[PDB]
C-alpha cells in the first residue's frame, strides 16, 4: 500500500523493486502518433553467476553460483528515459538518468572475491 | 640410575600415570591429524581434479 520511509527502514525492502498482482496480464496500448517514457525503472539482481576459467585442456567453461557478500545495496531503480516507438513498429527505451549502477561483490568457492560494476549505463 | 633407554619404565606398576601416559600418546596423535590436514589444506589446490 502507500507505506512510509519509517514503515520500511531497515528491512531490507528499499532494495526490492515493486511488484504486480498475480492478475496484471493485460496489455498497454501504443498510439503509435504518442509519446512515452519510462516513469520509473528498478532492476533487482537475484542471482550472479560468473563463468569459470577452463583449464588449457578446457572443454567447457561454466557459469558457477557465487555468494554475495556486500548486502541489500544491489538494485538499480528510479531510471528515466523516453519510450519511442520506432518505423517498423518496435518500442525502444533510451535511457537518460537513474541510479543505474551499483558496485557489487560476490565470492566464488575457494575464496576469490569478484567485484563487478552492475550497470545498465546508457 | 635408570639408564636413558629404561626411562618409562617407571609406568610398569603405576596403572594412572600409565593411563596418563597413553592419553597424551593419543592427544599427540590427534594434534598430529589436525596440522597435516590444515598444512595439507592450506596448499592443495582443487581447481583441476582431473590432471
Ligand atoms: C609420547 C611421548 C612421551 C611421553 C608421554 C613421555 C612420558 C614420560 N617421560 Mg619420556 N621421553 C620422550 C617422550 C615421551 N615421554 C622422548 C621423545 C624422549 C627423548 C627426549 C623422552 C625422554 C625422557 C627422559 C629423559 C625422562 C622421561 C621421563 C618421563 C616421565 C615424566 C615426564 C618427564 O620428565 O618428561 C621429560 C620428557 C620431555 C620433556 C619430552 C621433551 C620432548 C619435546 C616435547 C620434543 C619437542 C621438540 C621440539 C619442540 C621440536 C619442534 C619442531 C621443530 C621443527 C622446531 C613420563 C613417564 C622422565 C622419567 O620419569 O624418568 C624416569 C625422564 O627422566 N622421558
Ligand atoms: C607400542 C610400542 C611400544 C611400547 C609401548 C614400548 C615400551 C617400552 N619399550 Mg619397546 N620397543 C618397541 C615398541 C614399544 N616399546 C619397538 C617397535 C622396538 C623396536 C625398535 C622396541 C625396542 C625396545 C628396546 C630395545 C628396549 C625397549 C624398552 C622399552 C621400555 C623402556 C623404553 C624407554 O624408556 O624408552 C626411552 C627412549 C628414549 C628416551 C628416546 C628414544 C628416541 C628414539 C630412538 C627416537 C624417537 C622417535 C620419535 C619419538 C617418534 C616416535 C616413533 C614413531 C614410531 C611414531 C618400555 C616398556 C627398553 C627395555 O626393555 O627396558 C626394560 C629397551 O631396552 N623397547
Ligand atoms: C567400563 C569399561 C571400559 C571401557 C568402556 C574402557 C574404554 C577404554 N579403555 Mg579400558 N579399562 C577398563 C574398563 C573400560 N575401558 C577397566 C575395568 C580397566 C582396568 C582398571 C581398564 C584399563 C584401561 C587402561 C589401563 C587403558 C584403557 C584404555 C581405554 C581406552 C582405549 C581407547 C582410547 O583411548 O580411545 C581414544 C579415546 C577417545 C576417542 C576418547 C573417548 C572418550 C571416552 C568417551 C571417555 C570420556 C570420559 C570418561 C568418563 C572416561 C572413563 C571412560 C572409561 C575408559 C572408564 C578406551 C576408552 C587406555 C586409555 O585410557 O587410553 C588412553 C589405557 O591405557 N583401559
Ligand atoms: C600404530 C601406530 C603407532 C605406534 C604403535 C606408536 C608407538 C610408539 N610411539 Mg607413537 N606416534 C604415532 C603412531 C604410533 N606410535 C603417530 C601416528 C604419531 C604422530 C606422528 C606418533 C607420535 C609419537 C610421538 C611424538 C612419540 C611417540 C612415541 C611412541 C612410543 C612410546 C613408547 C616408548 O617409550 O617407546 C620406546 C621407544 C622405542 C621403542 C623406539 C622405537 C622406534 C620407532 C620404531 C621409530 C624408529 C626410529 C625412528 C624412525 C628414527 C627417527 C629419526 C628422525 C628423527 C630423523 C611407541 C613406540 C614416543 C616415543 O618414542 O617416546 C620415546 C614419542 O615421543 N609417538
Ligand atoms: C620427538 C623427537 C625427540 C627425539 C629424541 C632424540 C633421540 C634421543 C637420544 C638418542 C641418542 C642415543 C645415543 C646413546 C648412546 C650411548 O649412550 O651409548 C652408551 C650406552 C651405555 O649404557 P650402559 O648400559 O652402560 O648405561 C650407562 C647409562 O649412563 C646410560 O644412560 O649404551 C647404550 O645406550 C646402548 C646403545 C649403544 C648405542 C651405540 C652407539 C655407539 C655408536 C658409536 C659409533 C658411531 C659411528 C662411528 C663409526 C663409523
Ligand atoms: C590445549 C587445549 C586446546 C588446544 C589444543 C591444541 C592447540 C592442540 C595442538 C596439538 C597439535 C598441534 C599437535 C600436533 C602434534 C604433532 C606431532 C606430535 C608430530 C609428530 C612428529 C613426528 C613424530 C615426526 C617424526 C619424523 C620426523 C620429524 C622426520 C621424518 C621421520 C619421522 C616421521 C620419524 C583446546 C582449546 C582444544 C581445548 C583446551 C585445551
Ligand atoms: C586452564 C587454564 C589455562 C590452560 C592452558 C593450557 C591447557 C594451554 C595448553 C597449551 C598447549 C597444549 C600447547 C600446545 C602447543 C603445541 C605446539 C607448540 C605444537 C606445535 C606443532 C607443530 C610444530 C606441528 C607441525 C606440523 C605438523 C606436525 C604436521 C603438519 C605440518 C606442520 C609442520 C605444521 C590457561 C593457562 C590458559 C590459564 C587459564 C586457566
Amino acid at each position: 500500500q502507500t507505506l512510509t520511509y519509517d514503515d520500511i527502514v531497515g528491512t531490507g525492502l528499499a532494495n526490492k523493486c515493486p511488484t504486480l498482482d498475480d492478475t496484471a496480464r493485460g496489455a498497454y496500448p501504443i498510439d503509435s502518433s504518442q509519446t512515452y517514457r519510462i516513469a520509473r525503472l528498478c532492476l533487482q539482481p537475484t542471482t550472479f553467476l560468473v563463468k569459470e576459467e577452463p583449464k588449457n585442456k578446457r572443454q567447457e567453461a561454466e557459469f558457477v553460483p557465487t555468494k554475495l557478500v556486500t548486502r541489500e545495496t544491489t538494485s538499480l531503480d528510479q531510471i528515466q528515459g523516453e519510450l519511442k516507438v520506432n518505423s517498423d513498429g518496435s518500442l525502444t527505451f533510451v535511457e537518460e538518468d537513474g541510479i543505474d549502477f551499483q558496485p557489487v561483490t560476490v565470492q566464488m568457492a575457494g575464496g576469490e572475491r569478484i567485484p563487478l560494476l552492475f550497470t545498465v549505463k546508457n | 640410575g635408570l639408564p636413558w633407554y629404561r626411562v618409562h619404565t617407571v609406568l610398569i606398576n603405576d596403572p594412572g600415570r600409565l593411563i596418563a601416559a597413553h592419553l597424551m600418546h593419543t592427544a599427540l596423535v590427534a594434534g598430529w591429524a589436525g596440522s597435516m590436514a590444515l598444512y595439507e589444506l592450506a596448499t592443495f589446490d582443487p581447481s583441476d581434479p582431473v590432471l
